[PDB]
């Protein structure tokens, strides 16, 4: 596996730094391992392609040496360079594209193209070079079981699920209390309504409960909260549970109180944070718990007389919400994130040529029922492609 | 045994390349082989003959 | 241009690697390259400043040389190199700060300050240390007619404008159906409007088209879309275009029903997607085209029957929102982001010596006057001025 | 201090360089490091924890030298390499944990950790690998007193702050005038409320003024504009000041006229931007100041003149918003930032050894009010906190 | 580039000074710029073509030499020379119409079909012979970016434009005061006519004036300047200005007064001329404006008594006229003349092979639409494709 990415480790360095002027003294490990690659990589012949619409192409190596004599890189030095590594760049990309979009569900950490099983055999290992990116550093230290690392800026990791539940309901839906939350992205928006203001509720307090469980494991992430939630608060013209009917709302926002947020590892309580807005951090969770309070006001004024009668009419419900949002996170799996383009990467190549596709990867690669159900294999086969997608985006832009 | 002649020739410790005169006051380098050496390692600027 | 870069990463090299007790082993190559950069960079005279305020100055190189002798590192050798670094990087900025303040309206590719004239010669290409950065790079694949590229976190490629275009419209502005959008940054909320919820147009169903076309060529785009748009879902009082009328927006958010994006290039359909929310992407696409219906709910509740009489006088008007925000994206040209900060550098650059305006860019670097008329002249200005942002964000930290 | 970022990197370098297949030169300068580093650092014993539920270890470092092979590496060799690494960076780990969590108000520039300490003398100077990173170079310029500065994208660096102005009252509550403001996170939001339409303030235009202070200053900052309050802009009941009473609140948003932002420098004036939105540039500020005007409309369709009457009694008030948002700066003083998880690290290390509230950092390390009562020696101790964090995330992903 | 003019010009003189009975001291420098040709291009292989629809051609350079006695050239020699001259005349067409039928979006100055590139190699340069013509000389000073110069007989710079405007207007279409003008190619026709003969207007004069900015800076600039419009001075039915019916103009031709030509630059008033005509000269200028008088006749006769009767009821109106003709002009930008054919032949090769329109040029390669919006890009395509069409014309008439 390392040695596709040692070779398009050592076309960029090529690329990069055989430039006409420069000292020797600079490059001469550089040299001295491209020509040892180029023995070692000739007489060989690979035939890449032939699943789908991808052309079949064909490879076969025969160059001679390069020169290590000059001490001042001049025009013909460079010229041959880069008309061998014009040769090389198509050679590694075609490779990868083709190995890239075919998939299995059994051993999902193995080479699965010809060209790949062919070059990690034992002679061609005397090619390996560095493993300087982060992506297949953690590759090879999850392949010997070591810890799991990854840093993500705002990852997609909640799924998309907009459902809602109400405690308290009528046939006509014209007094409600109940919970709306917009899970979507990286952005946890819950808000809870009570249409009588908790008149029949003990305490004058009603509590409203919900419960976010993450598809993995989280370590280390940073969460804004601001008390207010930014969608549930505009007049809306919502279809009901049944599908039957729709119904009306006219929310108007009071700020919670008691605002209780805890993250549970395993089912057990980690961390607690309590009416504490702004910016909040947590160590290691798996599921967020959060719990909120609605208080009637003790006493009004006669701007508020109007808004919470306790009448039988209702036409305005006091409402409530939190904004919860990662703005960064580590993971020991593999998941979309938003500073990279992985996934969009692994969408582009597998949609330019259609490959058929079986009960391996969810239809078109759609990340929201990739999280939806998630299965090992389906890890491991989504690593090795981004794994795959990283080297690919080293070489070619 | 043309492309490089000029490493060849010039690691010779016998003769040399030139004489650059500038009657301008410079001063000199400093190097590892030579200790405190009169040595132009490069020839832009002047007039070739 | 490539000529300073090579210069910046030797400067950054030896004042940083060049530490007590270090072995000299470890920067062998390093010492030998800066001695031959300092023998290439004596006995030359180089001038910069002259126009608008930026201060004139002079420098001469008469330098000495590094020894190649001690075993270990000592305090002295560090001093004396820190007392030839300190010059050369004031050069560098200098040199960078002077070719930021001039443009030429032709051939962008070239220099354009005196420093940066006198290295294009072929006698001072003798350093040339790498081009491992990214921008480096991509000028050279510039440099010889070849694809580029570069990769994104939220770039603000839309045109900034704020305008609403009516289907019908009266003069007293109290039945009105049309679409109001807002293309600000990397985020597009479009809403369409109708003040009858098509009670009387055909299939009560009401058909909404918007068009926004894009100057370049993004690719391999991640992007988010959601339902319900922010922005409009609140009244509002909005004045016309004809400079003396007034009219009131009352938003209810309906539930939008058929949503379809279209990504289109050079007039031909690339990627397609209908009902389909989350996070998607689309390989390579030129300009976005949004469809969707306006849907009467037919079965209704009292509370929502009151909502949307029968008649002209209305009390509530109806309306649905989409919001589609670019996360990722890989693009072929220079574009300004919210991760970076080179044209902000550039900006701050301009204004601190009080440049008058130039004759190509817009005046006070606005962003959205240079977007709105971008052109491929500009394209290549904007691209050198940000390589040597780049280059300059590397010395001063 | 240094010492511990020359292990950090050079275990980086020896577990991702040291692989089967590579040419012996390619790994001569690590190989000759590595062999240093065994040489000095045998026999000196150390000791990590002693304080909090971190376990008291303790480490004698009893490793021989690498050897070496002319053409390529041996298994037997890479993995007794890779034991004295596994050794290596569990010392490194730890010591980095000891280092997390000691402070104290005198200046924290010197070590605290004995570990450190003991490590930081003149006898163990020889192990200096290099200094390429972000933290580590700004570390090594403030110890010389230079230009310092971070790389922030989305800096969270403003305070929790929730608070609203009034410029007229009435006990009563149904005549307001003021500005609301909520600054949170990157992302300031200014409202401008009046609830007699201006019918009686002169020129028909009512004036907010806004103003908030920065602690420490910005350079090169970008920041986008936006006309509008996506967020206030929803029907409230909101508490009053009194603590027992509410009063109602309902806005309507008209387009903000005459919309100045400022940007000054110890009360003088540096930026000025005129009827401007969008992704704009300061070149240096450290105060906010936000002046805009709430103008009546010079004609009043029906729509308009049922809310906005010469009489007394209001129910649908007017606001005009204006949203602000910083997207990416560069601060001379280190600030936690949500590009990387140094702040989750830090927390976490933190609060895995409970460890109570120290006589510096605030409980919980919570950021609001750290950054509320921000004071140089805070700012020394957060820079060696970060830097200590950062050289521990290298090793442990 | 400048090796495809120097194939061309020894192709030429190869082709039109080797005539049979000429004596050797004529052709001395040219049979060892022939022999030197052949000597360097043999053995090499080129592809060109395969775009549209060109077919891909292969040439092998294969040839003998040219004998060095002879003093007296016999007819074998002349056949033995006009076989490889006919060879090289084949390919350097094939290679030249290929390159004209390609185009890029940016860097469109150098070369973007693969012969032109591989032709930019370094071993090539040995056949550089000279440079004579205009084209080639421009272009190679320009590679130095020093001042341009074109020489142009009767260019064709104005864009059509064949707009009126109406200072006073009404929806009867019976009492007008305006001007009407034409831009088409170097000819300015502007005319300024009135319906009440100045009756009303005070003192008798009814102020005229036009603008028309040219899109590029000229110098030395001949213009013939007449008093007399030939276009604006029969009877006219005309559309309305936003066009509902047509309105009828019925002109006579009066003397003008006080007639001023004045040539500016960037709003410099360079020269002036006060009641001349003739010819005139403009040093440099890039606009135009006039400014002419209509004056009442202070005396009449019977006829023009009975003319103008002084009540509202116009039978006749009144027009003056004034025009300008470019003679010669020199631009320091590439432009399409009257003489010179160049944009002929370009258009010819395209719609001989009918390649597809590239979004940098308008389709057919039309001069209005092009001069529409002349950007810098289209600029340097249209001079590396004129160049090209003058090193074309030197072998193929």
């Amino acid at each position: 596996m390392d040695v596709l990415y040692s070779l398009s480790k050592t076309l960029k360095d090529a690329r990069d730094k055989i430039v006409e002027g420069t000292l020797y003294s600079n490059v001469s490990d550089l040299i001295q391992q491209f020509n040892q690659m180029i023995i070692t990589m000739n007489g060989n012949e690979f035939q890449t392609g032939g699943i789908g619409n991808l052309p079949i192409r064909n490879w076969n190596f025969n160059f001679g040496l390069l020169g290590t004599t000059l001490l001042n890189l001049d025009a013909n030095y460079v010229e041959t360079a880069r008309n061998t590594i014009d040769y090389f760049v198509d050679f590694v990309d075609n490779v990868c594209m083709d190995e890239m979009v075919r998939e299995s569900q059994r051993n999902g950490i193995a080479p699965q193209s010809d060209s790949l099983r062919k070059l990690s055999a034992i002679k061609f290992k005397r090619i390996n070079f560095d493993n300087s990116s982060e992506y297949i550093e953690n590759w090879n230290l999850q392949n010997r079981r070591q810890r799991t690392g990854f840093t993500f800026h705002k990852p997609n990791i909640f799924p998309y699920s907009a459902s809602f539940t109400l405690n308290r309901s009528q046939p006509a839906h014209d007094n409600l209390m109940g919970t709306m939350w917009l899970n979507a992205g990286s952005e946890i928006q819950v808000a809870g309504f009570d249409y009588s203001c908790a008149i029949n509720a003990p305490a004058n307090i009603q509590q409203f409960e919900h419960i976010v469980p993450l598809r993995r494991v989280l370590t280390t992430a940073t969460i804004t909260l601001l008390p207010d939630a930014e969608r549930f608060s505009f007049p809306r013209v919502i279809n009901s549970a049944d599908g039957a009917t729709t119904w009306f709302f006219n929310p108007v926002i009071l700020r919670p109180n008691n605002v209780e947020v805890e993250f549970l590892l395993n089912g057990q309580i980690i961390n607690t944070y309590q009416a504490r807005f702004g910016t909040i951090v947590a160590r290691n969770f798996d599921t967020i718990r959060l719990s909120f309070q609605l208080m009637r006001p003790p006493n009004m004024t006669p701007a508020v007389a109007v808004l919470f009668p306790n009448a039988q009419p209702f036409e305005h419900h006091a409402t409530v919400g939190l904004t919860l949002r990662i703005e960064s996170a580590v993971c020991e799996s593999v998941l979309a994130d938003a500073s990279e383009t992985l996934l969009a990467n692994v969408t582009s190549v597998r949609q330019e040529y259609a490959i058929p596709v079986g009960p391996v990867f969810p239809p078109g690669m759609n990340w929201t029922d990739l999280i939806t159900n998630y299965s090992p294999s389906r890890e491991d086969n989504l690593q090795r492609v981004f794994t795959v997608a990283s080297i690919r985006s080293m070489l070619i832009k | 045994i043309l492309m490089a002649m000029d490493q060849i020739e010039r690691a010779s410790d016998k003769i040399a390349q030139g004489v650059i005169i500038a009657y301008r006051d410079m001063q000199l380098e400093r190097d590892e082989m030579y200790g405190y050496v009169n040595i132009a390692r490069n020839l832009d600027g002047f007039q070739q003959i």
